[PDB]
């Protein structure tokens, strides 16, 4: 990620470029084929979409300082240098289909708008959420 | 499917479905709803036998 | 070559029967059945070509 | 080895021994005829409307279909083609990777030049 | 050495963070062209004399006390101290869960007093954007409560040390969408 | 105070988990990172239950 | 240098898994239901987004054989106007989406040496969330009012609580929320594997043009779908309560017009880059010569990445409420990146060994269909040429050469190429030339007249018009095109179920003959685990200097123009 953290200055500046540009260009100049004025939907957005190549960005960078060189990131790397351990995968979980299933109840409670389906919904993705994460820690059943 | 349909007028209203077509969901329900129970449930238990035995 | 050419032919009958049935019924729900016939016909055409387009240049033998 | 209990093999249905497992395939189709019966013969109510009978004869159709490839059980075959750079049933592949990584098979004979277009000298190879 | 990397989970929840900013790209997109047009015709000032900047001001110390002891929290997970963790993350969701019925409370007195959604323009712009919120530091206080029984029941390792990491990162991110938020229309007007 | 499931560490120049680095490329184990698996069928504790039916 | 292990005695070969033919009852249900392998996931993406193709397609015939003839046959005005409201919707967010993300899950692991993906059971929510989208959005259906009927645009004031009430117009908004919470679900673990679970040296200019497409993609999705929940819980709160937000008195319409423009053309090349990568894996391995200009690939990706976002209101020339100079000229700008990596396709076809198997028939048949919609789509650029083509049927036909070009193309080209990789199993070539032919024909004839008609006068969501127009030879001959284009699907259906239980078994790791991507090392099907055995990586293409070592050297030598002079350099410490 040596060059995933420099590539978003890219984006970042081009965008900020634009929204600055936009801003300006829009409260100043009278074309005929529209009116004078701040456009408030395209500049705010358009700064804050910026801001999300920005943030990414900078963290990225900040990150990439204190890694040394990955055998990835090694352009004469042998396959023997990862030799170790990936960490850990989770092999497979039910809690994902659940949780989807406990937005839909939510959704719907939200599309009749019945407060009992809405309150149900929403105790029934905590419920499934907690679930999840909760899932490699649930201890050994003690009797 | 028959304790559903035996309240299906505040089925119907409450969520915005025509009562002449939850009569007919009821009676075509209680032929094809039964069967598609029986084929999930059986290959969900020969399923869960698989991984058991993994 | 075989199978291209009776394809063709079958397919270009069945064109011509929807394109001369299309005239009887104006503007019918019968046109969009009619409609349903051309396409079928076509389709047969196009396969009939697909076919003959295959044989000429396959990447598949035979084992 | 696997084990048949009662019609049912082990292979296809694990705990085929401690429990009901498997219906005659005839019971399938009694239920399947029945219900087809049934479902013609709603058709016979006092209903005006001719939506619910599309519904009828369609989901009839789809249970007649059903029930007739699970009467006839149609099978087809292995195509048995050969595609452009696909080898034949009955090739073995060799371990791409092994012989690259030790110079034997696949790149078992590299030219010097190739030896070093790799980055590896001739000489250290013997 | 083992070689260090970056933490794969963190990385996760930073680009999480990102898109969730975006979320309020619109709500913030909404408030601002309401603000616009409000002022135009003079209408703005009315709606804004319903606000009462010296409560609002209160529950955001309240909030930035909440990010610090948070930090604080993490900062005893980096060194293994499970009781640390416990005790900071615990003051959190006792001053997390006083912001949001002091904001509650904000609404309450708000409504007894002119300000509802079915009221007015500014009325819908200023629920909308506080109400979504609200509802994000309700999900932060969730997120807290269930890293706390879940290092209740699990050996706290770094995997536990993890899981706390990346909550903070959430907590700071919903209190910083605050502080951009009530400069928005507490300040600013 | 530091726990005892805590991943025996020197603490001088090297860390096991921070904000944004740590050891492993992917999450960490959630059974201790230093543990070595596979163990003896004897420590699982696991009593493979012996049933005869009929 | 290179260590060369010492020759161990014994080393048979790997356990070669075997293909998906033979599957025993109980293998698949529960496994399903759990799984949390991308490969598994990825096929059961593709199926459903497929499932939601056809079905979505069907709605296109029913609006397409209205428009036959003068006069409402069988349709009215209501169930005409939620068909293609719920056409445009199923198809762009129930299978193009979709369908991104199903050649991200399966290849990006496999072609960056990944075991899994980053967070395994997210993408399996991703799955399950957007799945659940699609069926509450079609649940519309099962209303006696109807699904949505607005469009796919949901224009205000027309979508207010005032206008358009009932119970589909809720569930359109909440079902396109929560499909694309799937959507960044997603996005979220394509861009932390790229990151993270990357294969000893390779470095991120050896990964393959299609992760760098998905990288690009899952950076721009990330800032699109939440700014459209924004909006859409905007609309819901405006309905549900009684909010003021999208009044017509105050911005309102022009509000929501911004807000979604503003996520509705990035969505538009969430579409677009993907399908461009999997072309450009189609055309190096079928011509034997490597991606030209690599590099220049990643810059004109890069480039559409962030020029995507200055460019919304060019889909708003005609509301008199937008800068025309600024949107105008922007939108030209896209065209060179595009015009860049369509050149690079040429200069890899160019002077190459072409074999035209079913993957290199459909590419090619895609850039002769995407080249003409883009090519009508700078026209639309230009506000005086905009302002006669806005909100018409030239706008249809543009629309259609685009999308039908990019997520249809290349997405069954994308199926031709990996059915191998993905199964272990070939797909018949005869069926597969016979469905090209079939709806290429079939979409030409149905879609290229229809720029005739638009420039004549007949705007887009109309179900019906008069028979003093002139507009009816020309929808007679779209309509039997389209009912052609429709039967298209019939081999492709035939194809995959027969090949995929009877198919010929694949014996070599790389049936294509010269593929170059790290997926190309491996079964077919991968192991579970994508990996029985790791090469070394080397340049951008591992799987072909692995397969053909004689030619290392010739592919170093003659891959640039000239003055290639390091050959015969010293050696370094
Ligand atoms: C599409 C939508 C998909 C949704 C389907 C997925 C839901 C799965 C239910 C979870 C229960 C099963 C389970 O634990 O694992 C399987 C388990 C086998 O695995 P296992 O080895 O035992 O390990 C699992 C653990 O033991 C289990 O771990 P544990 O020991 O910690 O958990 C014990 C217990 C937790 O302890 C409790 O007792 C919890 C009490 C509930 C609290 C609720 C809070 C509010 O678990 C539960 O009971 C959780 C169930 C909650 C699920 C809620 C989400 C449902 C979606 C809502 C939809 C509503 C639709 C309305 C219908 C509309 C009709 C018009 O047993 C089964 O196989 C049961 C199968 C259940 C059917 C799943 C197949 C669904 C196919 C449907 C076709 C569509
Ligand atoms: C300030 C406001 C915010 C509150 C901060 C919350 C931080 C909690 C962190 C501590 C924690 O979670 O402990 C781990 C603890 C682990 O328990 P465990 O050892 O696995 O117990 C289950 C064993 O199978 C059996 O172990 P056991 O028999 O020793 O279980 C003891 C059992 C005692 O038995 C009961 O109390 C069962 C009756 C349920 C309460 C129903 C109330 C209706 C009257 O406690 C519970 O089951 C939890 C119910 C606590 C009431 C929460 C409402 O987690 C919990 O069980 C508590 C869940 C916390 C949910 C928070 C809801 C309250 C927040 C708003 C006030
Ligand atoms: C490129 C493709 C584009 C063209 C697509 C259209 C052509 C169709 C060709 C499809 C194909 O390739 O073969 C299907 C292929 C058959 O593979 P196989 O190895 O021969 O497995 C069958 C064996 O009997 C082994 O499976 P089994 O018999 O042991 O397991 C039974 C299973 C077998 O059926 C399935 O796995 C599919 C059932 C899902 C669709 C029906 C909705 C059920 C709810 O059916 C169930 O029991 C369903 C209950 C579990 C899911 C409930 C949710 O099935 C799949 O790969 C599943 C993909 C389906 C999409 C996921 C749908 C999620 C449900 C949402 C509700
Ligand atoms: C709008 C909503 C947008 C939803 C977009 C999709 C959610 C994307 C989540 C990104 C997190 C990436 C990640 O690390 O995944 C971990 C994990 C995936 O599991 P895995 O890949 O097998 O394990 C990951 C690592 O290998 C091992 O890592 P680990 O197991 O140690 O993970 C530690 C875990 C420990 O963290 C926790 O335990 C926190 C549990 C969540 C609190 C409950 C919130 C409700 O930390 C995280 O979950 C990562 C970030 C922590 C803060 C995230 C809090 C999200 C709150 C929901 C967003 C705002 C909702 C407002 C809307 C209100 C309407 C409902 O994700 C989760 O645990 C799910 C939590 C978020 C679900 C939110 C769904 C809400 C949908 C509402 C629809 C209306
Ligand atoms: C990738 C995205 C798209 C594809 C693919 C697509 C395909 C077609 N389209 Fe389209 N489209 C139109 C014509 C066609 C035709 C003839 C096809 C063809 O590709 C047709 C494909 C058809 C099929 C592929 C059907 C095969 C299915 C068969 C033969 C039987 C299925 C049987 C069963 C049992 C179903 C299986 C069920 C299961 C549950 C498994 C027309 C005009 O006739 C309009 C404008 C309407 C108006 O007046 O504004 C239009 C509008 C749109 C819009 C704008 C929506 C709006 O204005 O609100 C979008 C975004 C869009 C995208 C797409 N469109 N199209
Ligand atoms: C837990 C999963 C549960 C999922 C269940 C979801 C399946 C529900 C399908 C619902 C379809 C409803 C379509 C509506 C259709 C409708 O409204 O038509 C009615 C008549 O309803 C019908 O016959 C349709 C009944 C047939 C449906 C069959 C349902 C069987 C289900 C259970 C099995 C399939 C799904 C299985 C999924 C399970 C998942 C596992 C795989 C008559 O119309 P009518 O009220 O007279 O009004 C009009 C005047 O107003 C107007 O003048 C006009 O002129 C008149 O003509 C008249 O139409
Ligand atoms: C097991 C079979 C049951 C037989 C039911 C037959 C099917 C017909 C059902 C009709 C449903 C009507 C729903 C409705 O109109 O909603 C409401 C009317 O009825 C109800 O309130 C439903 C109450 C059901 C219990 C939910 C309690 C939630 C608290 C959980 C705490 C643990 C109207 O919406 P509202 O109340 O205003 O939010
Ligand atoms: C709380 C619920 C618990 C009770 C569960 C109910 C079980 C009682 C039912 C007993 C079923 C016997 C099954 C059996 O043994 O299989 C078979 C019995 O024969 C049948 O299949 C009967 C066919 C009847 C079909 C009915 C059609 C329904 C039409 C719809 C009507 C509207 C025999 O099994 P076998 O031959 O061994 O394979
Ligand atoms: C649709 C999701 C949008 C969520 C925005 C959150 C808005 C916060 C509401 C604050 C109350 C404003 C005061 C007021 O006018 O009160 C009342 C009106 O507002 C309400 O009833 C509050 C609605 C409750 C929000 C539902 C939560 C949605 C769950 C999320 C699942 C997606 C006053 O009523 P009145 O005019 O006096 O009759
Ligand atoms: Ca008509
Ligand atoms: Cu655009």
């Amino acid at each position: 990620m040596k060059s995933s953290a420099k590539l978003m200055y890219g984006p970042t500046v081009f965008m900020a470029a634009m929204a600055v540009i936009y801003i300006f260009a829009t409260m100043h100049v009278s074309d005929g084929g529209s009116v004078k004025g701040v456009e408030w939907v395209g500049s705010v957005a358009l700064v804050l979409s910026a801001g999300l190549t920005l943030m990414l960005g900078v963290y990225l960078h900040f990150t990439e300082v204190r890694v040394d060189v990955l055998p990835e990131d090694w352009e004469e790397a042998e396959v023997a240098d990862k030799a170790g351990t990936l960490g850990f995968f989770s092999p497979s979980s039910i809690w994902p289909a659940a949780m989807s299933g406990a937005v839909g109840f939510l959704a719907f409670g939200v599309v009749y708008f019945h407060y009992w389906m809405i309150a149900v919904g929403l105790m029934l993705l905590i419920f499934t959420i907690t679930k999840l994460n909760l899932q490699y820690g649930v201890p050994k059943e003690k009797h | 499917l028959l304790t559903v349909s035996g309240g299906n007028d505040v089925y119907a209203m409450q969520f915005h479905v025509s009562l002449n077509a939850m009569t007919w969901i009821g009676r075509i329900g209680l032929i094809v709803g039964p069967a598609i129970a029986y084929f999930i449930t059986y290959r969900l238990c020969i399923g869960l036998q698989r991984s058991d035995r993994e | 070559m075989g199978k291209s050419f009776a394809l063709l032919v079958l397919g270009a009958i069945i064109l011509a029967g929807g394109v001369w049935y299309t005239i009887e019924v104006g503007y019918s729900v019968m046109a969009i059945v009619a409609a349903l016939i051309m396409a079928a016909g076509g389709g047969i055409i196009t396969w009939g070509l697909a076919v003959a387009a295959d044989v000429n240049s396959p990447t598949s033998h035979k084992i | 080895e696997p084990e048949i209990y009662r019609g049912v093999s082990t292979l296809d249905e694990p705990s085929a021994a401690w429990g009901w497992h498997g219906l005659k395939r005839n019971t399938i189709q009694l239920a399947g005829w029945i219900s087809v019966l049934f479902m013609l013969g709603y058709n016979f109510g006092n209903h005006k409307g001719h939506v619910e009978t599309i519904w009828l004869l369609v989901i009839t159709a789809l249970l007649v279909i059903g029930l007739l490839i699970h009467l006839f059980e149609p099978k087809l075959s292995q195509v048995r083609t050969i595609t452009s750079r696909n080898k034949p049933v009955g090739h073995v592949e060799p371990d791409w990777t092994y012989d690259q990584a030790t110079l034997t098979g696949t790149w078992g004979n590299l030219t010097d030049s190739q030896l070093r277009s790799v980055n590896i000298e001739p000489s250290r190879v013997a | 050495a083992a070689l260090n990397r970056p933490n794969m989970v963190s990385v996760g929840t930073i680009v999480f963070l990102s898109q969730e900013l975006m979320f309020f790209a619109g709500l913030f997109a909404m408030y601002f062209v309401s603000r616009a047009n409000g002022l135009a015709n003079g209408s703005w000032g009315e709606q804004t004399d319903h606000l009462n900047v010296p409560y609002a001001l209160l529950i955001t110390v309240i909030l930035v006390s909440s990010s610090v002891t948070c930090q604080f929290g993490v900062f005893a997970a980096e060194r293994g101290d499970v009781y640390g963790l416990r005790k900071w993350f615990l003051v959190t969701i006792i001053l997390g869960s006083i912001f949001v019925i002091g904001q509650g409370y904000e609404y309450i007195t708000l409504v007894g007093h002119g300000l509802t959604i079915q009221s007015s323009v500014y009325g819908s712009a200023f629920f909308i954007t506080t109400g979504f919120h609200a509802l994000h530091v309700i999900a932060g206080v969730m997120a807290f409560v269930v890293v706390l029984m879940r290092i209740h029941k699990s050996k706290f390792t770094p995997a536990q040390a993890t899981a706390a990491m990346v909550v903070s990162y959430y907590w700071h991110f919903v209190d910083v969408v605050w502080i951009g938020l009530f400069i928005t229309i507490y300040f600013i007007q | 105070f530091v726990d005892p499931a805590w991943p025996e560490h020197n603490p001088a120049d090297g860390h096991v988990v921070t904000e944004l680095i740590s050891k492993v490329a992917g999450a960490s184990s959630p059974w201790g990172d230093d543990k070595e698996f596979p163990v003896s069928a004897e420590e699982t504790g696991y009593v493979h239950p012996y049933t005869r039916i009929n | 240098m290179t260590a060369v292990a010492p020759r161990v005695d014994g080393h048979v070969a790997p356990q070669r898994p075997e293909p998906t033919g033979h599957a025993r009852k109980g293998s698949k249900a529960w496994l399903m239901m759990t799984t949390t392998d991308h490969k598994q996931l990825g096929i059961m993406y593709i199926i459903m987004s497929f499932s939601f193709f056809f079905l979505g397609g069907l709605m296109a015939l029913l609006i397409r054989a209205e428009l036959f003839t003068p006069g409402l046959q069988f349709l009215s005005n209501e169930q005409f106007n939620q068909l293609f409201t719920m056409h445009g919707t199923v198809m762009l967010l129930l299978y193009g989406t979709p369908i991104v993300w199903g050649f991200a899950n399966y290849v990006l692991p496999l072609q960056i040496g990944a075991p899994d993906v980053a967070f395994p059971r997210l993408n399996a929510f991703g799955f399950w969330i957007t799945t659940v989208g699609g069926v509450a959005m079609l649940t519309g259906f099962l209303t006696p009012g109807g699904a949505a009927d607005f469009g796919w645009t949901m224009y205000s004031p027309l979508s207010d609580a005032i206008h358009s009430p009932g119970l589909g117009s809720d569930m359109w908004i909440v079902g396109v929320g929560a499909t694309g919470i799937g959507s960044v679900a997603s996005a979220i673990n394509m861009l932390t594997t790229i990151l993270c679970l990357r294969a000893p040296g390779m470095t991120m200019f050896r990964m393959p043009i299609f992760t760098w497409n998905i990288f690009v993609v899952s950076v721009l999705a990330l800032l699109i779908f939440p700014l459209l929940l924004a909006a859409a819980l905007g609309v819901l709160y405006d309905r549900k309560l009684g909010g003021h937000l999208y009044d017509p008195a105050n911005g309102g319409s022009l509000l929501w017009q911004h807000l979604f423009w503003f996520f509705g053309h990035p969505e538009v090349y969430v579409l677009a880059l993907p399908f461009f990568g999997i072309v450009s894996e189609i055309i190096p391995v079928f011509s034997r010569k490597p991606m030209f200009g690599y590099v220049g690939l990643i810059f004109a990706t890069l480039s559409i990445g962030a020029l995507s976002m200055a460019v919304w209101a060019h889909h708003m020339f005609v509301t008199g409420a937008v800068l025309l100079p600024f949107f105008s000229f922007m939108t030209f700008l896209i065209s060179v990146p595009t015009g860049v990596k369509f050149f690079n396709w040429v200069g890899t076809m160019w002077k190459g060994h072409i074999t035209w198997e079913t993957p290199m028939i459909w590419s090619v048949g895609f850039m002769a269909t995407f080249l003409f919609g883009g090519l009508t789509g700078i026209m639309l650029a230009s506000p005086p040429l905009d302002f006669h083509l806005a909100d018409s049927y030239f706008l249809i036909a543009h629309f259609h050469y685009t999308l039908f070009g990019t997520v249809v193309f290349a997405s069954c080209a994308g199926v031709y190429f990996w059915f191998p990789k993905m199964t272990g199993r070939m797909m018949d070539e005869r069926l597969g030339k016979i469905h090209f032919w079939l709806t290429f024909v079939g979409f030409h004839g149905t879609f290229l007249i229809q720029h005739w008609v638009g420039n004549m006068g007949m705007p887009r969501r109309y179900a019906d018009y008069l028979d003093s127009d002139g507009f009816t030879i020309y929808n007679q001959i779209s309509t039997v095109f389209s009912f052609l284009l429709g039967l298209s699907v019939i081999p492709f259906i035939w194809n995959v179920f027969k090949s995929w239980r009877y198919g010929e078994l694949v014996t070599v790791d790389d049936p294509w003959g010269y593929g170059n991507s790290l997926e190309w090392a491996t079964s077919c099907p991968p192991p579970r685990h994508n990996f029985a055995s790791l090469p070394r990586i080397r340049s951008e293409r591992p799987a072909f200097e692995l397969h053909y070592p004689h030619m290392i050297e010739r592919m170093r030598a003659e891959a640039h123009t000239g003055h290639h002079d390091d050959i015969n350099a010293p050696e370094l410490g």
